[PDB]
């Protein structure tokens, strides 16, 4: 069904950094559209106060994946929802697993 | 300061 709640659709770079902050809480992510590349998902976790962002695109093969830095492995994924299921993994996934999702509906 | 994005990315 692809049920994606932490979609609040399109957003300002101001938003999403504002929208991480209010929550005070590292670790808390959120999913907004990449106002640059259009059909790709920006993922960003709180911390150190710096927004990380992070760039999630489908791949060609119909795996859903993230950007990887040149040198790192990247592994593959059949859903868009379970990168934040498989993410949640520490020092196995990006700066920080998912913890808090900062979605735009109820608190 | 003025900036709150890394846009970096998975290094890991």
């Amino acid at each position: 069904m692809d049920a994606v709640a932490v979609y609040h659709g399109k957003i300002s770079r101001e938003t999403g950094e504002k929208l991480l902050l209010a929550t005070g809480l590292d670790g808390s992510y959120l999913l907004r559209d990449s106002e640059s590349v259009p059909g790709v998902y920006c993922l960003c976790v709180l911390y150190h106060g710096y927004i990380y962002t992070y760039r999630v695109s489908q791949t060609e093969t119909g795996s859903w994946s993230a950007e990887t830095a040149p040198g790192v492995h990247k592994r593959y994924f059949r859903k868009i929802k379970n990168l934040i299921s498989a993410f949640q993994k520490p020092d196995q996934g990006i700066v920080i697993p998912l913890q808090y999702p900062v979605e735009k509906k109820s608190s | 300061r003025k900036s709150l994005t890394i846009y970096a990315q998975v290094q890991k």
